[PDB]
């Protein structure tokens, strides 16, 4: 019971009912109520700025994130998030995160139709990856308030790249907006996610925010909560200013579940690979070997193995998670069973890793493994 | 005109120029309609993957490429006061690339269907599904190299 | 058109992100009817072009 | 113009080299289709026995290959002021390859699906389908043979 939402537009409607347009008296109209420590709050989203130089100074979607913060059952979790998101954003660890995921701020038709169908079907794998991922943190012992927003977001992405493949590759076939703009919206629609902190940055270059309903911010956090803890900026030697930013990067890096000595680094290179020092521990890559094979011979094996690992039951996965299908053979049907034939040597290692911490089994829907 | 060159030869020149769209586009359509019933039927419970599973209808429209390929070089070839040899040989090679891209459609469109339904259960079958699908593409590309070659020597030493 | 426009329609209420993936297959229904145009309006300017 | 070398002589000739390439298609064709259902059916339960089960695709693929050699060489051949007896003799060589591929075609497929589908619950019957599909195979070397046995006579002795 981390998290609830909801998506109907008529309980809060006074706020979203006439041409407020205007983030200058957006809070003198924010009161309207008994709203004494809950508005001033919810404002506080969008007040570093949402003035100081901002486009139309609303819009859509900027105004209706403000009011689905309903925090009147309970305002600790989303305060606690709002004191651990912005202390984060003082470390230069942060700054670089965020400017590897950021810019500076014939036969011939056969290979520009296999480049698009190829981006079409590998981010739409992806999408699959991250919708059998948010029933994992349905499970008990997870979180679904820092976890179920930031990997419905990368679905969102993903999506919408697999879309624009695809518009592309029958684009290009057919000849050798309207199409991308109707699948935007369309994937606007249903569940409403939970809000997360803004993350303004203030260094010498300028007065930077970023939004973190996009994907491109979220896959530059889950980056920063990577690596272990070093024997400097935690200890009470050097106590300097590593007690507000540290702190906070170890309690985030603990509510995805995370233990506080794993290394997870991204993979993804065209350099030379994992040297040794942020290479796994043999025990480590069997096991990723072996949420890999999981992950590619069923569409519904990935959250059944974790609820069984978590449990302590990771050596009865063989037999968990065989099920039986009909074949209509030459002598009838004949009823085989598909199960996954994980090895021994995978097998044990699955006992190794406790229970999968959920910034790994990101790692993994994203491919950074 | 007698001896040779009749006046009836470009009746074969233009019965081959159209015979290679119809039947190419014959195994096109179906090739792209039967995929699509796959599709549109086994992503209507999964509506992600459904942007990689349009590989098949790919397949059926460089299956139609292909009649569009053969039916433009036998129409800068036709002409009146042409031999009957030229018709004969430009009659030949719109039916061998029409009717192989008309098997190679019905191939597509029976394989992709199948692999479009089953590749919902087991994601490993989707790169087994493309790898017999160039096994039905090659076959309409084969046709396209017979009737290129007759294409070449439709005019050669032809008084 | 008419054998994957239906299905298409009739897998469309139940599930509204289908109705891109449809149009993207209807799109190559579409441009068999434009090569055999295009064929016969290249035939169409050679019919009396160096005619006796 | 002779009453030996008439000018619809090249007409034969023409659709026996088309004739050659469209029957070995369509046997190509189905026993790709009839095969790659019961292929996709499989793989679904046996992700890993998916490069195995691709060898009746490949054994269906080999026939197009045949009418394919036959099509490039009856159409070296070819030539305005050819004799009726080379048309005569490059029509059997396009038909007997043709439906000899058709019906190699039809047997590989219906082989194919159920044996895959058969050594999926037993492993020692992968070696009796290869066993069986070897014989199915000949069946089109034989057309090959006779379709290259008749166009070496095409234009020995020929006025």
């Amino acid at each position: 019971a981390s998290v609830s939402e909801g998506v109907l537009r008529k309980k809060y409607t006074k706020f979203f009912q006439e041409n407020i347009k205007t983030h200058l008296d957006l809070k003198q109209a924010l009161l309207k109520e008994e709203k004494p420590e809950t508005a001033l709050l919810a404002y506080s989203l969008v007040s570093p700025s949402g003035y100081r130089g901002e486009p139309l100074t609303e819009r859509k979607i900027l105004e209706v994130v403000s009011l689905l913060d309903e925090v009147k059952v309970d305002g600790d979790t989303y305060q606690q998030l709002k004191n651990t998101f912005d202390s984060i954003s003082k470390d230069p660890r942060m700054q670089v995160s965020l400017e590897n995921q950021y810019p500076g701020k014939g036969v011939g038709l056969l290979v520009a139709t296999g480049r698009e169908l190829h981006k079409a079907s590998v981010n739409g794998d992806a999408e699959a990856y991250h919708h059998q991922l948010e029933q994992i943190s349905q499970l008990p012992g997870r979180d679904q308030r820092l976890s179920m927003p930031m990997q419905q977001t990368l679905a969102i992405g993903h999506a919408m790249l697999s879309a624009e493949g695809a518009v592309g590759a029958t684009l290009g076939m057919a000849t050798g907006y309207g199409l991308n703009n109707e699948v935007q919206d369309q994937l606007k629609q249903g569940p409403m996610s939970g809000v997360l902190p803004r993350l303004e940055i203030s260094n010498v270059k300028g007065d930077f925010t970023f939004s973190m309903q996009e994907p491109a911010a979220v896959r530059a956090l889950m980056a920063y909560l990577g690596p272990k803890e070093d024997t400097s900026m935690s200890s009470p030697q050097a106590p300097k200013e590593a007690q507000e930013m540290e702190a906070a990067r170890l309690t985030l890096k603990q509510m995805l579940g995370s233990s506080p000595n794993e290394h997870l680094v991204p993979d993804v290179d065209s350099l030379l690979k994992l040297s040794d020092e942020d290479m796994p521990s043999q025990t480590e890559s069997t096991a990723n070997g072996a949420f890999k094979k999981l992950l590619s011979e069923d569409w519904d094996w990935l959250m059944p193995a974790v609820r069984a690992m978590d449990k302590g039951e990771a050596g009865k996965i063989n037999e968990k998670l065989t099920y039986k299908l009909p074949l209509d053979a030459a002598n009838g049907r004949v009823y085989l069973d598909k199960s996954p034939n994980l090895s021994d040597a995978q097998l044990d290692a699955l006992d190794k890793l406790g229970s999968p911490s959920q910034l790994r089994l990101m790692y993994l829907a994203e491919g950074w493994i | 005109m007698t001896e040779l060159c009749p006046v009836y030869a470009p009746f074969f020149g233009a019965i081959g120029c159209a015979s290679a769209i119809i039947f190419t586009s014959l195994g096109a359509a179906y090739g792209t309609a039967k995929s699509g019933v796959g599709i549109c039927a086994t992503c209507v419970l999964r509506p992600d993957l459904l942007f990689k599973n349009i590989v098949p209808v790919i397949m059926a429209g460089i299956i139609a490429i292909y009649g569009l390929v053969v039916s433009v070089l036998v129409c800068y070839s036709l002409g009146q006061k042409q031999a009957l040899y030229t018709g004969f040989i430009q009659l030949g090679a719109g039916l061998s690339v029409g009717l192989s891209g008309l098997a190679a459609g019905f191939a597509i469109g029976i394989v992709g269907d199948a692999g479009v339904r089953g590749s919902s259960q087991q994601p490993r079958l989707f790169v087994g599904m493309i790898l017999i699908l160039i096994f039905a593409e090659v076959l309409g590309l084969y046709g396209l190299i017979v009737a290129l070659l007759l294409n070449s020597r439709a005019t050669q030493d032809v008084v």
